[PDB]
């Protein structure tokens, strides 16, 4: 089957530049039918650039002119585009679509990439400060991530022993650049005073080890 | 740029009855030769877009026979014979007769299920929470449905804006129910300004908005 | 040989040759040429036609001659006759007797995602201009164009393989010397047809002459002559033998003429170097 | 599906290439002609043979081959090899190798209509009679006469193409910024003329073919410089016989009669260009 | 799949200095081995070998990949000889013009070195896979009796090597040599000769006493014969440069 | 066009190209020779070879390839390749070093009496001798 693969993650700074490939295998692909789409959190796609017989040479969005440049190779059957002038809403997933026979005026992308984050930020490094949320017949109480950075963080109850009613929310980025999110589970009231309930937040970049003590 | 809209923004569905999706653009989209360049896509949850219809009746290779298309020059339909539990996703809808090429904003699909009202926990900032220099209120919709929920901060009947943040669960495959967490961010100066905080939650289905507060 | 006899009656019992290998007949073919020039027989500067013996590789996709090596034993790539299949219908635009298009069918590779290659022989003789200015030390930017016949750039698109021929194993030439060479693709389209543009790749060969061979057979003898012609003036009259010397002189250069003629190309063009050498000769005998 | 062959097997599974496109055996089948012309390679004035490049414009119309871009997905042309479709076969009469047809059987562009053009590439060698009175001054009047080798004019009719403009292109077309103009031959005119001739009842069935006349200029700088110049100074040079004393060492004799024998030798070098 | 490639040399038919071409008759010695033609003869009467036409069964694509006219097949493609065993041995005629690249500085007293590369046209190193014939004898045969002596060029050497692929596409080659001395008795009579008699004449003009008024025809005639075989030497030598 | 088709098929469809094509097989199949000289190309003394452009018209019947025109849609003649046909086998006996037989296999003309007309071109090389006296 016909597979395409992209390149890894990439953690950018505004005026930098990325480039990202999109191996193909499987198949074979020429110097046309490639196209860039990239997706926004919480936004849908948007269409960036690319090569069609029609011009015989790449064409770009009006928001990307000057900054984007997309090639394709036939040889070694990939496709790379390398945008320049990061800013901070470039943050995305951007994905390659491909056809093995190019349409003439337009495209439709029938092999996809597996997509590849592009985060642009001006934020070092920094772990997760865990704070409590104390409950105010069921009773609800979760722990607060906020304040970490990069992407992503694993948050477990009870070492792992508790999965049911464990809601991981999506990470939401603030202002500053730093993102957060909040674990919480609904419980009955009067297991507060019999069983303990413990939030284990993990940051793999890190190796952030940290356990919380939860109290009402 | 051509604009191309959808319509419904969230469709609820049960598998094994049909089930349709509609795009519409503000420019004829007929080609010279006589074919519309309409394409449709489907983003699974987590998954890459997948094309289904290109030029707005074929059927691309390896697509179920259930995804067949149609429409006219201006207005385009995506049907479904029966809907399966795996075509839950964002359904983009894509010119590809004009550059700059342009999607949709995408129509959610969803399991339909029967309506259950929102259970509403809250958490108020902790004393421990204003030493570090910020302040967090949580308020929390469990196990709702449909995802459509509206939230605004009312202090003393004062309306909010710019000092909130939203984020909501993907729609778990067992549950079948939504879940919300709505983040304010304020300074320490802020907060000591005022005394109560209150969020609201909305829904057709309720006889009345449902507010709940706390004792400050 | 089993698991290959299976996939070749497989991928040809239902085939076409007749219609373009796409599976939407809105797609576009690519097909990557290459050429190769393995020799350069020889160039005709009376007939303006250069012989070159050519390697035209062309690369292309074929939708249905697809299958997975796993249902057939492994088998990722295979040979086959070129004449059962789709073939793009490149033609050499400036043929001026030779064969228009490719005569020798040899197989393609095949692989298992479609992709063909065709690398057939051909003896290109082409027309390009040629300028007789400074011969037998003149410089020819001799071209080949080479297009789809009956194929528009809509339907079927070509590109080089490379930005130049390729050279490797080209033989070394005993009288010419291949300066420069590249592959330039060019687009027309039409005002009547603005949809459908007209494809075309030109291979040019910047060659220079080695002029050693018409230095050692013509111009020593013409410099004899002309350094013999003024020894009548140091002849003195009284010898008897003035017209004798002069008219033997010009005698030598009649008969030499002839291997003039038979030597150099003979085209009403421009006067080349060496004939103006012959007529100032001539004159000042 | 692609839809080319869907249209290829509508059209093509009931077809015979060996029948003409007429509904009635008495209907004629008329063929637009053109004739463009690349490259004049030689004129061999010892075989009196016309070497050219030129392609061929056939247009015709075939019922049997029509149909609709909105029924077939929008296809406006469809390629084919011409072995599979009728043809009129055009042949060169006057060609003197013995090769009457074209070079490469091109495929023929099927229209929407029924319109079927071919364009296929040929190399030509021609009888042309070299008049040789004024050789290398001279100039000749090579004919390309093509006709139908199978069918008479009552069958298939000849009719000259009209370019866009809508004029009639009654001559041999040049791409002015592809050709290469001949080194010793300069193309002049180049008119065509359809004939029709043995179309009487008692000649029978009449016939048809198209004359290009090539009008050729010979450009006699290679003669000139080469040969007639020194032919002129060395028949010049025995007039300087009668300024020579009559004595023994005048060599009057001497350049006389070797300026005839440097004359045989013009005659040896001359005998290799002339006609025969 | 091995193939054996010898060669027979029927004729060497000539070596065109002017055009670089060598011209031979041959005859190719092609041996492989086809599984799926084995039988057993006990089994068919005894049969123990077939003679097949070479269309019918596969054949590799040798050819003469330095072929000159542009001619890379045999001339007569007859029928293959296949044993019980699946061994097919082919051995089909060919007449063949090969690119030689001619020494020119020491004609016409020269040798040359005309070289024949056969391999596969398409098969790559990985599927055929060639080797020198023999039946050790890594020469081109050549049968005494039958052999047409050339009556210009006399054979010195004729070895044949496999060349590798240097260091996919790579294909081996299979390279008869033809090292072959000319024999200038023609030059020799009809120029050099002729040359030495008119530089003695030149020598001796200089012992003609000036009062008999001949010096200048002798030498100068001395001169145009000497252009007269200029105008014989010019349709023979080699014209590069 | 139908009518063309309907009737080569079913005039081809028992024939046989290799039998003389008579009703019986003791006659006597009449054929008319004509030769037409378009060009005398060349004269070779040395060798002794003339070679002319001709055309060597052939005229014969062949009893199996009759049709009624009324069944026809009033089909009276029609074109045939020489090659689906029985031929005479006209040899240059004299052939210097040319063609023996005619090798271009141009297409004949059938009427529906069954009468074939075929003019094939040739290129004739015949040995002639040549007085040089
Ligand atoms: C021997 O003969 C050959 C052909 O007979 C000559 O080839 C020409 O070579 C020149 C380069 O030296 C070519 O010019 C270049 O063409 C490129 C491609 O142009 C095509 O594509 C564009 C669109 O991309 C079309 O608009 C165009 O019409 C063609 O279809 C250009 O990309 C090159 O651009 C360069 O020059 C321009 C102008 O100066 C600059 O603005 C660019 O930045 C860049 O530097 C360039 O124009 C030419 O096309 C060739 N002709 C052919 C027919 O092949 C050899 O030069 C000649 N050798 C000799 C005499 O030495
Ligand atoms: C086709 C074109 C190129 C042809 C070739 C080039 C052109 C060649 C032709 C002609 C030109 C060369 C002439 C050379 C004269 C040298 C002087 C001379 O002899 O003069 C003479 C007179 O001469 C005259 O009376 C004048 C002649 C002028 C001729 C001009 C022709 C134009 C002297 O006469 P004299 O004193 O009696 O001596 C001679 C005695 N004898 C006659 C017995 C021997
Ligand atoms: C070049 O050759 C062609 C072909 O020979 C010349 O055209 C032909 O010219 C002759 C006249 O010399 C035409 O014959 C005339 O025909 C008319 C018919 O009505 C008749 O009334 C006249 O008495 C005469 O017989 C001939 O038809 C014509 N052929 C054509 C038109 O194709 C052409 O003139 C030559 N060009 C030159 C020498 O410039
Ligand atoms: C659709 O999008 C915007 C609407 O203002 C405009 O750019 C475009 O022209 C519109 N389509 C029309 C009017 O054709
Ligand atoms: C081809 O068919 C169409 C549709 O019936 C018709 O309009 C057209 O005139 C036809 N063309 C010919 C050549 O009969």
């Amino acid at each position: 089957q016909v597979q395409l693969v992209q390149s890894g993650a990439e953690m950018k700074k505004p005026g930098s530049s990325v480039k990202v490939s999109c191996k193909a295998s499987g198949g074979s692909f020429g110097s046309y039918g490639i196209d860039w789409v990239r997706q926004a959190p919480g936004q849908g796609l948007e269409w960036m650039g690319g090569i069609m017989p029609k011009f015989d040479a790449p064409k770009y969005a009006e928001k990307f002119q000057g900054r984007l440049t997309i090639t394709a190779d036939r040889a070694t059957n990939t496709a790379y585009m390398e945008l320049s002038s990061l800013r901070f809403e470039d943050t995305a997933i951007y994905y390659c679509a491909r056809d093995e026979q190019p349409f003439y005026d337009s495209w439709r992308g029938l092999y996809w990439g597996q997509g590849t984050l592009v985060t642009v930020s001006s934020a070092s490094t920094k772990g997760p400060s865990v704070f409590p949320l104390a409950p105010s017949g069921t009773a609800a109480l979760g722990c607060l991530v906020k304040d970490y950075f990069p992407e992503p963080v694993t948050v477990s109850w009870n070492s792992g022993a508790l999965t049911s009613g464990v809601h991981t929310f999506p990470a939401v980025l603030q202002s500053s650049g730093l993102y957060s999110l909040s674990s919480v589970v609904t419980v009955p009231s009067s297991s507060l005073g019999t069983q303990t309930y413990i939030c284990n937040v993990n940051h793999k970049p890190s190796n952030t080890k940290v356990d919380k003590k939860v109290e009402p | 740029d051509i604009v191309m809209t959808q319509s419904p923004l969230s469709l609820p569905v049960t598998p094994g009855e049909p089930a349709s999706i509609s795009c519409r653009s503000n420019q004829s989209l007929l080609h010279t030769k006589g074919y519309k360049y309409l394409n449709w896509y489907l983003q699974r949850p987590g998954q890459s877009p997948q094309v289904l219809i290109y030029f707005a009746s074929n059927r691309a290779p390896g697509v179920p026979d259930r995804f067949s298309g149609s429409g006219s020059g201006t207005d385009f339909t995506l049907k479904i014979s029966r809907v399966e539990a795996e075509d839950v996703g964002v359904y983009y809808c894509m010119q590809g007769l004009q550059i700059p090429f342009t999607f949709g904003p995408g129509t959610k699909v969803d399991i339909k299920r029967t309506v259950a009202a929102p259970s509403v926990f809250i958490f108020p900032p902790s004393d421990e929470q204003l030493k570090s220099g910020t302040a967090s209120v949580v308020c929390l919709l469990n196990n709702f449905y449909p995802r459509e929920a509206k939230v605004q901060w009312k202090v003393d009947n004062a309306l909010q804006s710019g000092n909130s943040q939203e984020s909501v669960t993907e729609q778990d495959s067992k549950d079948s129910t939504y879940s919300l967490s709505s983040t304010l961010t304020l300074s320490k100066a802020d907060y000591e300004k005022h005394k109560v905080y209150a969020c609201e939650v909305t829904h057709q289905g309720l006889s009345s908005p449902v507010t709940k507060s706390f004792n400050r | 040989s089993e698991h290959e006899t299976r996939l070749v009656a497989k991928l040809f019992k239902d085939y076409s040759s007749v219609v373009r290998p796409v599976e939407d007949h809105r797609q576009v073919v690519e097909v990557t040429v290459g050429l190769q020039l393995i020799q350069l027989i020889n160039v005709d500067e009376v007939n303006q036609i250069v012989t070159t013996n050519v390697r035209l590789k062309q690369q292309w996709v074929d939708y249905n001659l697809k299958w997975n090596p796993d249902d057939y034993g492994g088998v990722k790539k295979i040979h086959i006759p070129s004449e059962k299949i789709w073939r793009p219908d490149l033609v050499l635009y400036n043929n001026a007797d030779g064969d228009f298009a490719i005569v020798k069918f040899t197989k393609v590779l095949l692989q298992y995602t479609g992709h063909i290659t065709w690398t057939p022989p051909a003896i290109f003789k082409s027309y390009c201009e040629i300028i007789v200015t400074h011969f037998p030390f003149d410089e020819q930017n001799c071209s080949m164009k080479l297009g789809t016949w009956t194929y528009d750039g809509s339907v079927v698109a070509i590109n080089p393989e490379s930005d130049q021929p390729d050279l490797s194993n080209f033989m070394e030439s005993g009288e010419w010397v291949i300066k420069e060479s590249r592959g330039w693709k060019h687009s027309v389209t039409y005002s009547c047809c603005p949809d459908t543009p007209y494809l075309d790749i030109t291979y040019h060969f910047v060659m220079q002459r080695l002029p050693l061979y018409f230095i050692v057979n013509v111009i020593i003898p013409c410099l004899l002559f002309s350094f013999l012609t003024g020894l009548v003036f140091y002849l003195p009259t009284d010898s008897g033998e003035k017209m004798t010397l002069s008219i033997s002189v010009l005698l030598s250069l009649t008969v030499f003429l002839l291997v003039i003629v038979e030597l150099i190309p003979s085209t009403s063009s421009a006067v080349p170097l060496i004939g103006k050498y012959m007529l100032f000769t001539m004159v000042f005998v | 599906k692609n839809e080319e062959l869907r249209l290829y097997h509508h059209l093509f599974n009931n077809y015979d290439p060996g029948s003409r496109p007429v509904r009635e055996p008495e209907d004629t089948v008329t063929i637009s002609l053109k004739v463009t012309l690349t490259n004049l390679i030689s004129l061999n004035e010892k075989e009196e043979t016309l070497t050219t490049s030129v392609w061929i414009g056939i247009d015709w119309q075939d019922y049997r081959l029509n149909y609709s871009k909105d029924d077939f997905g929008g296809i406006e042309t469809l390629r084919v090899p011409s072995e599979l479709v009728w043809l009129p076969e055009i042949v060169l009469e006057n060609n003197i190798d013995g090769q009457f047809g074209v070079a490469y059987d091109a495929n023929v562009l099927v229209y929407e209509g029924g319109s079927v053009t071919w364009l296929p590439p040929a190399i030509y060698r021609s009888v042309c009679a070299v008049e040789v009175t004024y050789f290398p001054f001279d100039w000749q009047n090579c004919s390309l006469i093509f006709r139908s080798q199978t069918y008479n004019a009552e069958e298939v009719e000849f009719t000259f193409a009209v370019d866009n403009d809508g004029k009639t292109i009654n001559k041999i077309d040049i791409d002015t910024e592809a050709y290469t103009e001949n080194g010793e031959w300069a193309i002049d005119f180049c008119p065509g003329v359809i004939r029709r001739h043995h179309g009487g009842a008692t000649d029978g069935p009449g016939e048809t073919d198209v004359i290009y006349s090539l009008i050729i200029r010979r450009k006699p700088l290679f003669y000139v410089i080469n040969i007639i110049v020194p032919c002129v100074l060395i028949s010049g040079l025995v007039l300087l016989a009668y300024f020579l004393p009559a004595q023994a060492g005048g060599q009057k004799c001497t350049v006389s009669i070797n300026v005839l024998l440097a004359q045989t030798v013009f005659l040896f070098l001359i005998a290799q260009k002339i006609p025969e | 799949v091995r193939v054996s490639v010898g060669l027979i040399l029927a004729q060497l038919i000539s070596l065109n200095e002017k055009d670089e071409e060598m011209s031979t008759k041959v005859y190719l010695d092609l041996e492989w081995t086809d599984y799926r033609l084995s039988w057993d003869p006990a089994e068919h009467d005894g049969i123990d070998s077939l003679r097949i036409t070479a269309e019918s069964v596969w054949l590799p694509d040798v050819v003469l990949l330095n072929n000159n006219d542009g001619n890379f097949d045999v001339a007569l493609d007859i029928s293959v000889v296949v044993s019980s065993d699946g061994s097919v041995r082919w051995q089909p005629p060919g007449i063949y013009r090969s690119s030689c690249s001619i020494q020119v500085t020491y004609f016409p007293f020269d040798w040359q070195n005309c070289t024949m590369v056969f391999s596969s046209y398409s098969y790559d190193s990985s599927e055929v896979s060639l080797q020198t014939g023999l039946g050790g004898h890594q020469e081109i045969h050549i049968h005494e009796g039958t052999f047409i002596e050339n009556g210009q060029w006399e054979i010195i050497h004729k070895p044949s090597r496999l060349i590798q692929p240097p260091g996919e596409g790579q294909r081996q080659e299979v390279i008869f040599y033809l090292i072959i001395r000319r024999k200038p008795l023609f030059y020799l009579v009809n120029v050099i000769a002729p040359c030495i008699l008119i530089t003695l004449l030149a020598i001796f003009v200089f012992y003609l006493p000036p009062d008999a008024g001949e010096k200048m025809g002798l030498s100068i005639f001395a001169l145009l014969t000497l252009t007269v075989f200029l105008l014989l030497l010019a349709d023979k030598v080699p014209e590069t440069s």
